[PDB]
């Protein structure tokens, strides 16, 4: 349906993209490319799924070569500077190679890619077409959820200073 | 191509000895290709002499030098001979002699590297120096690539040897023999 | 036809959409008197020098070369802390690089594009969309660096420190 029934439906949000509930009140997709916005949305979403997994895991697991922070956000501050820089450049290498060295809104889509596709299906989960459609909707919605959840987990870990599961098992209201 | 990611510029011809498609950084677009070829052959030969001399200055030393040089290894010998020559010492002028003759050789062979760029007959690096005639009488062209490969290896090897010394006082043989 | 940048003024006649950073912005008509391609080449060189200068004013906040490690992090004092042999070598190197612009301008002025000194070692700008985007991005980052360096220079005059230091100490106003 229309997500905001009082507002008119945005003109460029046709139903072809998954996760489209007609939600664009501020008026993006009337200025920017919807291919760029969708590829940005999936990138944010997939990063945040890995990010929430990282927060939960690092609250428990720690590699022996690394120290342990008080919280998974303080885990960033005990990993050696060279290690953070190596991860940054490794991700940068991936971003260059996966996007065909075309990284800007002027050239990223000038070869004809669909937004968010890198040809990544080693297990072949997207072999079926209709199953692919369902998992496209699942991906965008879990990605959106993980975006919000990552915001919540990070800000609560910063505020309390006691992890996520430790926070829940030792909940202490604002005083 | 050496790097499928980043191939060699079209500035590089593919008919030069040692062409293996390796120029990801496009360094042949930034200078004359004839100059670069000449420079790498010269760097190759100087480094081959440096590497062989680094090994030889460990296995066998010319007579008498232990009083003038002691037990200093490859980088140290240069500094110590120049230290001894800094006093008025007659028997410590090996550095000035080699510098004089190599400078004289580079001075009188200097127009060659400008004739090649100007369209001259002589190809980069060729001084027609084949006294034994082994490369000339036999069909030539494999020896060019052997020279280039050994020269590139010598450059890296000199690098290794020098920096391994700059960290630990071992020379080539001492550093290879053990593993600190 | 009116100028895009200043919509109530007429379009400057001697600048054109062909030029990468074109906005129709020439209120004082420099291009009506001076050669538009000379101005185009000057803006690009000023931007390239400023892009390096803006990084240079900022970079020794993070790290210094070991020889100049004792040198100050205020750039306006590190200027005088460098030896004249060092500044002479810099001037010679810039001279060698500027021989190519002295040969491009003053001899083959009409052959090429403004700022095209034959320096494309990684063979970018091959893809046309990428070339278009890079042309405009070089111009815009050059203009931004001009403004940013102008700021940082006068900020080092007022507060006798560098950009990051002034920010960290919150030394934002004349003491
Ligand atoms: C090509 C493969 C390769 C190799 C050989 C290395 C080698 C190294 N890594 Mg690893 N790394 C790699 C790929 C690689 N990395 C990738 C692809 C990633 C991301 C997925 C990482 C993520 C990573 C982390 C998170 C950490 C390392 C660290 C280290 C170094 C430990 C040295 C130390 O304790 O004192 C050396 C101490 C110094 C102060 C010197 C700085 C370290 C030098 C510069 C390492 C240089 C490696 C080189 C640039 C390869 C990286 C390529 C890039 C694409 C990642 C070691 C040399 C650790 C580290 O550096 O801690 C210090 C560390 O915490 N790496
Ligand atoms: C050298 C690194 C590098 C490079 C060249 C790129 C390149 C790109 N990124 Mg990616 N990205 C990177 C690292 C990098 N990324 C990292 C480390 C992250 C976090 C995991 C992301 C997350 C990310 C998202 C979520 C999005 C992009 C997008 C983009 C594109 C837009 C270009 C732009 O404005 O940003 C160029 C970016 C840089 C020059 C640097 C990026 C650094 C960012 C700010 C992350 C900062 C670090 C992070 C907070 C902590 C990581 C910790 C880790 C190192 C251990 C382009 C393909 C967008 C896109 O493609 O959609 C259209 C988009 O939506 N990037
Ligand atoms: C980059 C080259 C280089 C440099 C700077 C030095 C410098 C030095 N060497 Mg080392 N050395 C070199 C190459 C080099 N050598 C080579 C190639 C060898 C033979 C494998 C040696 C073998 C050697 C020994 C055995 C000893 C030295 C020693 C010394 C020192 C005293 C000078 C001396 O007697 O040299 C001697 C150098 C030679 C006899 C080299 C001659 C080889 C020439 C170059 C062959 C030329 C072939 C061809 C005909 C010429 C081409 C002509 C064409 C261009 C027209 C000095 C530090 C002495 C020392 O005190 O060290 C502890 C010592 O005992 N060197
Ligand atoms: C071609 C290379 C070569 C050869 C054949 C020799 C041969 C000799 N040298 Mg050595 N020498 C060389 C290069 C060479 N030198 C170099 C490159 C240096 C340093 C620049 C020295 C420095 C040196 C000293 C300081 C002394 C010798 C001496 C001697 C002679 C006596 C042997 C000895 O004391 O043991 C011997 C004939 C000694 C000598 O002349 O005693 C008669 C002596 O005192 N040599
Ligand atoms: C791997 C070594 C190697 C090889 C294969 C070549 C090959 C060649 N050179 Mg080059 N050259 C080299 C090293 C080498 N060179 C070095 C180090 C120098 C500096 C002195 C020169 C200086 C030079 C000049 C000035 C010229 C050549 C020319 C030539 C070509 C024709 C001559 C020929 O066939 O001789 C073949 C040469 C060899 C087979 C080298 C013999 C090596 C012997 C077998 C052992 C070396 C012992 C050494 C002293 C180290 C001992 C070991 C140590 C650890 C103790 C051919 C491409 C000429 C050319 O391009 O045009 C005709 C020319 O003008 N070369
Ligand atoms: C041809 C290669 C080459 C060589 C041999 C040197 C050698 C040197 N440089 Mg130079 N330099 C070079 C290229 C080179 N540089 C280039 C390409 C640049 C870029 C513009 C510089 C920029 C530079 C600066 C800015 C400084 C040196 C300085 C020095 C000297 C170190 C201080 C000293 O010895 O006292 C040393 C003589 C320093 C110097 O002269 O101190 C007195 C110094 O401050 N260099
Ligand atoms: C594509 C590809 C595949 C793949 C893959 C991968 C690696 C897939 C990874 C998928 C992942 C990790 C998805 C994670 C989603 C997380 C969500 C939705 C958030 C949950 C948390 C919430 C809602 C919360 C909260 C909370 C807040 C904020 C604060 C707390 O105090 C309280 C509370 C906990 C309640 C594979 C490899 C299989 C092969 C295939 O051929 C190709
Ligand atoms: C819609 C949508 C879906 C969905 C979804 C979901 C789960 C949406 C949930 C969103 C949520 C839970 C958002 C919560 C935001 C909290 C905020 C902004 C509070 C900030 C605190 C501040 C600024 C502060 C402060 C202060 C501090 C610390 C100091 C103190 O003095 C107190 C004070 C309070 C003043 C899915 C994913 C299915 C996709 C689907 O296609 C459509
Ligand atoms: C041209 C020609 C003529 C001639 C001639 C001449 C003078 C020919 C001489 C040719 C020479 C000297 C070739 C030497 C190459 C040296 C190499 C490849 C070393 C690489 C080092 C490495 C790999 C290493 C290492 C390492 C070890 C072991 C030790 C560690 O501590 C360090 C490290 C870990 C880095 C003749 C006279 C024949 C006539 C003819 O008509 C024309
Ligand atoms: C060409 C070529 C290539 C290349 C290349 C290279 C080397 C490219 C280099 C690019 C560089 C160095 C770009 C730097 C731009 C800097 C800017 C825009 C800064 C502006 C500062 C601002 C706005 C500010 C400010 C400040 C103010 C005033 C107040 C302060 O208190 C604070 C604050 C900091 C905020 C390669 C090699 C890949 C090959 C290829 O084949 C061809
Ligand atoms: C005696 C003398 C002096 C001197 C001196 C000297 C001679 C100093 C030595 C300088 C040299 C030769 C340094 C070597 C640098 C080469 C490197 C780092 C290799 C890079 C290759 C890489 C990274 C990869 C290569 C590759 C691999 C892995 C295989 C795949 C392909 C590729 C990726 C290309 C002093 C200064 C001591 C003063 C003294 O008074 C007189
Ligand atoms: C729209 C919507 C529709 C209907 C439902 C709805 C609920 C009514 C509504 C939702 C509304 C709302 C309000 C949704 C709320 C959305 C919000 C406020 C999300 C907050 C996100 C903040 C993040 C991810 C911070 C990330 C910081 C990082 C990664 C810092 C990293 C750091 C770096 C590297 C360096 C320092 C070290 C650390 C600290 C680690």
């Amino acid at each position: 349906d229309n997500a905001m029934p009082f507002l008119e439906r945005p003109p460029k949000l046709d139903g072809s993209l998954a996760g489209d509930v007609g939600f664009d009140p501020v008026g993006f997709s009337n200025y920017f490319d919807l291919r760029w916005l969708r590829e940005s949305e999936l990138k944010h979403g997939r990063v945040c799924m890995l990010g929430v997994t990282g927060l939960l895991v690092q609250e428990a697991v720690c590699l022996p070569q690394f120290s342990n922070g008080k919280t998974p956000v303080d885990d960033f501050f005990v990993v050696p500077a060279a290690g953070l820089w190596q991860v940054f450049f490794a991700i940068g290498a991936v971003e260059f190679f996966s996007h065909g060295f075309k990284l800007t809104p002027g050239d990223m889509f000038s070869e004809g890619r669909e937004a968010g596709d890198f040809g990544f299906d080693p297990l072949g989960c997207g072999k079926n077409p209709d199953a692919l459609a369902r998992r496209r909707l699942v991906e965008v919605k879990n990605g959106r959820l993980a975006m919000i959840a990552f915001g919540g987990l990070l800000h609560q870990q910063l505020l309390t200073g006691q992890g996520t599961f430790e926070q829940l098992a030792n909940f202490k209201a604002i005083a | 191509r050496a790097v499928p990611f980043a191939p060699a510029p079209d500035c590089l011809p593919e008919n030069i000895p040692g062409y293996m498609g390796f120029d990801p950084l496009g360094l042949s677009t930034l200078c004359n290709v004839e100059w670069l070829r000449e420079a790498e052959i010269k760097h190759c030969r100087v480094a081959m002499l440096a590497a062989a001399g680094s090994i030889a200055q460990d296995l066998y030393q010319f007579p008498g030098v232990e009083k003038i040089v002691g037990s200093a290894k490859m980088t140290g010998v240069h500094d110590k001979i120049l230290a001894a020559a800094s006093t008025g010492d007659y028997k410590a002028q090996a550095m000035s002699q080699i510098l004089f003759w190599t400078s004289f050789l580079e001075i009188v062979t200097l127009p060659a590297v400008f004739e090649t760029m100007n369209g001259g007959p002589r190809k980069p690096g060729v001084f027609f120096f084949d006294p034994l005639g082994l490369g000339k009488g036999d069909k030539m062209g494999e020896m060019e690539l052997k020279e280039i490969k050994n020269g590139r290896l010598a450059m890296i090897g000199v690098g290794g040897m020098v920096h391994h010394y700059l960290l630990t006082g071992k020379g080539p043989i001492q550093f290879l023999s053990g593993i600190p | 036809e009116m100028s895009e940048a200043i919509p109530f003024m007429p379009k400057p006649a001697n600048i054109d959409s062909s030029m990468p950073g074109y906005a129709g912005f020439d209120p004082l008509g420099f291009t009506d008197y001076y050669s538009a391609k000379w101005m185009q080449e000057a803006e690009i060189k000023h931007g390239r020098v400023c892009m390096l200068a803006a990084l240079g004013m900022v970079f020794p906040e993070f790290a210094k070369f070991p020889q100049f490690a004792s040198f100050s992090t205020n750039p306006l004092e590190a200027f005088y802390q460098v030896s004249p042999a060092g500044w002479g070598q810099i001037f010679l190197f810039i001279g060698v690089l500027e021989t190519f612009s002295y040969e491009k301008s003053f001899y083959n002025f009409e052959g090429g594009a403004p700022g095209a000194l034959g320096f494309d070692p990684l063979r970018m700008s091959s893809n046309p969309a990428s070339a278009k985007q890079y042309a405009a991005a070089e111009v815009r980052n050059g203009r931004l660096a001009m403004i940013g360096f102008s700021g940082m220079l006068h900020h080092a005059i007022v507060s006798k420190q560098g950009p990051i230091t002034q920010i960290v100490e919150q030394n934002f106003y004349p003491k």
